[PDB]
């Protein structure tokens, strides 16, 4: 009766959520996060410093859109993140409220864009090991996960490791080939245009 | 009001071009009076106060009491019929509504700006009125920089040059997301 680990696919757009050993991602919510910020002017020497318990007085998810007194502030921007405190707040909120998983007795796998710099991964892993005290961690590119999921298209029993994946994203779509399990490192290119700027152009023309 | 009084003198101005002409006339030949009654009495002896201005057509207009009459409307809004108080009274009320301790600091520092406060002697009249209204036990100082016309622009430039303000701006990602109700929340 070993406990299942936890599966999370963070990103700029709708963040997928759910548990392992299951055939449907139970929770699919945006990255929108609320905060009790307002209009101070001293905002570059005390970003927030919320007095008392007001620091955690913020919602998350689809319920966070319909709160018209705070600020909807997306933490992610095509992989790279400016301030990761909002990311930590979102992670704690999800793990506790939605997943309800104790980090000390669970394994977390995280996904990041291939262009993510080493510093961000190092510091997020440090944050996890320090605060959540997760026994185990693992981060890998999302291309191989897509290749594994592609087997369901037809003839799952027929092993087919070779191929290539061009994945989409809210702010990034990448190209990654697979050669019998081993990918090519130098044959990877990052595309900045994605499914968000398209909507920007749509609205700009429509206005 | 200056147009209305210039009518009482004998000179008529209605259209907008003469509005600009009267604006220039006020900008060039207007000043405030320390004492209204004394100035009126000296005007009764009108032999040293009248001044002449040259119109574009060449006509010459002589202006007497109107030089120190229109500015007094600021201290006497009843002239135009407005049921309000003068700038001195409003500033006194505003300072009184503040906390007692900060009243001393507010009295010690009184910055003024704008294009309507360049009339010579305005600072002296304001100081006299405030000291008369305020208790006569402290010191009231009026600061009148000679470049108050562009003070707002200079302050805006300095604020923009500030390093800390480089992040307080409002970007377009912001607006891509919601009707500009965002101007208020923030950016204020
Ligand atoms: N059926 C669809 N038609 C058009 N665009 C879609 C559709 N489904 C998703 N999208 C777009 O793809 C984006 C989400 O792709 P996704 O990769 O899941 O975001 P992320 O990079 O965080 O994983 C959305 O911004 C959305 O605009
Ligand atoms: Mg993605």
């Amino acid at each position: 009766g070993r406990l299942p680990a936890c599966v999370v696919d963070c990103g700029t757009g709708y963040t997928k959520l759910g548990y392992a050993g299951n055939t449907e991602p139970q929770f699919i919510i945006p990255s929108c996060i609320a905060i009790k910020e307002s209009a101070k002017v001293g905002d570059q020497a005390q970003r927030r410093v919320m007095k008392g318990v007001d620091d955690l007085d913020f919602f998350i998810g689809d319920e966070a859109i319909e709160k018209p007194t705070y600020a909807t502030k997306w933490p992610i921007r095509h992989g790279i993140v400016e301030d990761w405190d909002l990311m930590e707040r979102f992670m704690e909120q999800v793990i506790f409220k939605y997943l309800r998983a104790e980090p000390e007795d669970h394994y977390f796998l995280l996904t990041e864009p291939p262009l993510n710099t080493p510093e961000n991964r190092e510091y997020t892993a440090e944050i996890m090991f320090e605060s959540f005290n997760v026994p185990g961690l693992y981060i890998a590119v999302q291309a191989v996960l897509a290749l594994a999921a592609s087997w369901t298209s037809r003839q799952v029993g027929e092993r087919t490791l070779t191929g290539t994946v061009i994945d989409s994203g809210d702010g990034v779509t990448h190209v990654i080939p697979v050669a019998e399990g081993y990918v090519i490192g130098s044959c990877i290119k990052h595309i900045p245009i994605a499914g968000r700027d398209i909507t920007y152009f749509i609205q700009q023309l429509l206005r | 009001y200056l147009m209305k009084i210039l009518t009482e003198r004998g000179y008529s101005f209605v259209t907008t071009a003469e509005r600009e002409i009267v604006r220039d006339i006020k900008e060039k030949l207007c000043y405030v009076a320390l004492d209204f009654e004394n100035e009126m009495a000296t005007a009764a002896s009108s032999s040293s106060l009248e001044k002449s201005y040259e119109l574009p057509d060449g006509q010459v207009i002589t202006i007497g009491n109107e030089r120190f009459r229109c500015p007094e409307t600021l201290f006497q809004p009843s002239f135009i019929g407005m049921e309000s108080a003068g700038i001195h009274e409003t500033t006194y009320n505003s300072i009184m509504k503040c906390d007692i301790d900060i009243r001393k600091d507010l009295y010690a520092n009184n910055v003024m700006s704008g294009g309507t406060t360049m009339y010579p002697g305005i600072a002296d009249r304001m100081q006299k009125e405030i000291t008369a209204l305020a208790p006569s036990t402290m010191k009231i100082k009026i600061i009148a920089p000679p470049e108050r016309k562009y003070s707002v622009w200079i302050g805006g430039s300095i604020l923009a040059s500030l390093s800390t303000f480089q992040q307080m701006w409002i970007t377009k990602q912001e607006y891509d997301e919601a009707g500009p109700s965002i101007v208020h929340r923030k950016c204020f």
